[PDB]
């Protein structure tokens, strides 16, 4: 974290001198709207949180955002009609024919997870969240 | 100076001279190729108007830039796409590239630099994107596998 | 071994692999496990290639009427200009034949059914002309001798 970054984080933290529901409010003042489940995960990776732990939580959240964005943008390349959906067949084709090709067993598993409702369509934002859940 | 109806501005011999000067910085052995991973730097290093200043990925990926194995781009393809960016799109343009290739061939005794097209910048971009997804999925699976293993504890 | 080419399949956007059979017929096939679908892509000039079936040793050629055929001997009809359309596809056209007056090239192409098309019915901006090399390996080639 840069000094510039720590400054902004101290600023937001100071405004709520911290409770668990207080964190929710702090996150809101940083423009985020995490679900309660999301908030619990952030807390767990570390009901009162010390500053230096907030910094650690913020650093981690920004890293997570980056990787979420990287994967989302990677999917966007293949959603050529820009509707947020990629057909399971196309996903299967891309995964087995490009890059570090997935095996048949790996790709079967991907489709099992990526197309839960089994309609032959993948909501890739959904699947991005699944892969970044941990 | 050369100018067309579609040109952002005219080009002169100095621009083409400048082009080779910069080329030799990236291709000191005059192999006639640069690796695609320095193309962005090369494009940014030219003088205006041939220059494509960073960020320049979008412009580059929109150009016809064929890549020989592996991930190597010929100076002639680069030269043509960059000058077309400036001079603008035209009918003759496609025919003009064929003629340029012929003139380059007649002047060039070094035949070793001729290699067939294998891929493109855009295709490479898709390979990279697929790998981002593949890596994410393998990380996901491995995290899961260890997770299941640890349950027994 | 003076030329640096590739051993490769040529995948057609129409959903076929180009194929040059033992009997000399050219077409597209769904059989992703065929010896024939193998080609030597040999550079014979700047963005000029010869396309040769590995199993048959025949060269693809286009005659003065736009018809593609196979040639045992390497001739000027065996040279293809290689170009990319939209930065996503590779197109191969006659070096010497062309739409008279129109100035439009004549291209190697397959139709929706995987059938070989007349060179002058194939347009660079149409799916039929759209190929993608699927390279196996880099290979050195002795230069073919030009005949007539
Ligand atoms: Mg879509
Ligand atoms: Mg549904
Ligand atoms: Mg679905």
């Amino acid at each position: 974290l840069t000094e510039e970054q720590i400054a902004e984080f101290k600023e937001a933290f100071s405004l709520f001198d911290i409770t668990t529901k207080e964190l929710g409010t702090v996150m809101r003042s940083l423009g985020q709207n995490p679900t309660e489940a999301e908030l619990q995960d952030m807390i767990n990776e570390v009901g009162t949180i010390d500053f230096p732990e907030f910094l650690t939580m913020m650093a981690r959240k920004m890293k997570d955002t980056d990787s979420e964005e990287e994967i989302r943008e990677a999917f966007r390349v293949f959603d050529k009609d820009g509707n947020g959906y990629i057909s399971a067949a196309e996903l299967r084709h891309v995964m087995t024919n490009l890059g570090e090709k997935l095996t048949d067993e790996e790709v079967d598993e991907m489709i099992r997870e990526a197309d839960i409702d089994g309609d032959g369509q993948v909501n890739y934002e959904e699947f991005v969240q699944m892969m970044t859940a941990k | 100076s050369v100018a067309t109806e579609e040109s952002t501005e005219p080009l002169s011999e100095d621009d083409f001279d400048m082009f080779y000067e910069i080329w030799e910085k990236f291709d000191p052995e005059a192999t006639q190729f640069i690796e695609y991973s320095v193309l962005s730097d090369f494009a940014d290093a030219l003088s205006e108007p041939l220059r494509i200043a960073k960020p320049n990925q979008i412009s580059l990926i929109n150009m016809d830039l064929p890549m020989v194995s592996g991930d190597r781009i010929h100076c002639m393809d680069i030269l043509f796409a960059f000058t077309k960016r400036v001079l603008g799109e035209s009918g003759e343009m496609d025919a003009l590239k064929i003629q340029m290739e012929e003139k380059f061939m007649a002047a060039n005794p070094s035949k070793i630099s001729y290699e067939p097209i294998t891929t493109t910048l855009r295709r490479k971009h898709e390979e990279v994107s697929a790998m981002v997804i593949q890596r994410a999925f393998r990380r996901h699976l491995l995290q899961r596998s260890l997770k299941h293993a640890s349950f027994l504890f | 071994p003076q030329l640096k080419g590739i051993v490769t399949k040529l995948y057609s956007r129409q959903g076929y692999h180009l194929q040059l059979q033992a009997d000399g017929t050219i077409d597209g096939t769904k059989d992703e496990d065929s010896t024939y679908t193998l080609f030597n892509l040999i550079p014979v000039g700047l963005r000029v290639v010869a396309i040769q079936g590995v199993q048959t040793k025949l060269y693809l050629a286009m005659n003065s009427e736009g018809y593609l055929y196979t040639s045992e001997l390497f001739t000027p009809e065996c040279k293809f200009k290689e170009s990319v359309f939209e930065n996503y596809y590779v197109t191969y056209s006659s070096m010497i034949y062309r739409q008279q007056q129109s100035g439009r090239g004549w291209y190697l192409g397959l139709n929706k059914e995987g059938e070989i098309m007349k060179g002058n019915h194939v347009k660079k901006n149409k799916p039929a002309a759209h190929f993608l090399p699927k390279p196996l390996k880099v290979a050195m080639y002795k230069e073919p001798s030009l005949h007539d």
